[PDB]
């Protein structure tokens, strides 16, 4: 009852980040909102300021990883926003 | 909040002389150049 | 005869700009590794047009005061719209417009008394300032 998902992000300047991909345990029944929250937990930011995109379309915050088709070893660019 | 990292980073351009004055300006700008 | 993507603001506002200045932002070309608008997170509509007209003049370069003369006259702009013009050029991952924004609020908080700076974009007791005076 648990995948593995990586979602690489982008390189930060205001936050000195470099661009690198954290790799997530999670479940097809999560939520995207989940998921934020379970970035939130390895790093300590809050969903509110991350944005998940998939393949072109932005992750709504109120749908599980099913309904756009999110599989095991799937990568999800990540954006911050302030 | 969305402050922090942005003017964190305008204060890269200000010299060391800038800084100094600017913690006077307010709290959370002195709790921010002291970091 | 011209190539063009698709980019949709934060607003909804779906722009078809040309990839060659697209890729000045170098999420939008790494977003595309490995027909579709591809999104602009916390960047509006107004903005992302902003966003644009300073790409467009920048699209022949590569990546003292080095403030340039049309763009500091293209940030002659409301503070606001400044704050927002920041944001953006670091989720777009625009090193060129990072900087010019950023020295330009930098030029905008140099050569004033932190009473003059405060009076620009504005809590104290009455010893916290002579406290932070120490």
């Amino acid at each position: 009852s648990g995948m593995q998902i990586f979602v690489k992000t982008f390189r930060d300047r205001l936050r000195n980040l470099l661009p690198q991909t954290i790799t997530l345990e999670v479940e097809p029944s999560d939520t995207i909102e989940n998921v934020k929250a379970k970035i939130q937990d390895k790093e300590g930011i809050p969903p509110d300021q991350q944005v998940l995109i998939f393949s072109r379309k932005r992750l709504e915050d109120g749908r599980t990883l099913s309904d756009y088709n999110i599989q095991k070893e799937s990568t999800l660019r990540l954006v911050l926003v302030f | 909040w969305m402050q922090r990292e942005v003017w964190m980073s305008v204060f890269r351009y200000l010299s060391r002389r800038e800084l100094c004055e600017c913690m006077r300006v307010c709290k959370t700008w002195y709790k921010w150049c002291c970091d | 005869a011209m190539p063009s993507i698709k980019l949709q603001s934060s607003d909804g506002e779906i722009f078809e700009v040309d990839v060659e200045i697209a890729k000045q932002s170098v999420t939008i070309k790494t977003m595309l590794e490995d027909d579709d608008p591809v999104p602009l997170p916390n960047v509006n509509a107004a903005i992302l047009k902003k966003v644009i007209q300073w790409c467009t003049h920048h699209k022949d370069d590569p990546p003292t005061d080095d403030i340039p003369v049309w763009d500091q006259e293209f940030l002659k702009v409301d503070q606001g719209t400044l704050f927002e013009l920041i944001l953006a050029a670091n989720y777009l991952d625009i090193k060129g417009l990072l900087d010019v924004t950023c020295k330009t609020v930098a030029n905008m908080i140099k050569g004033k008394t932190p009473e003059e700076i405060r009076k620009t974009f504005n809590d104290f007791t009455e010893e916290e300032e002579a406290q932070v005076r120490k």
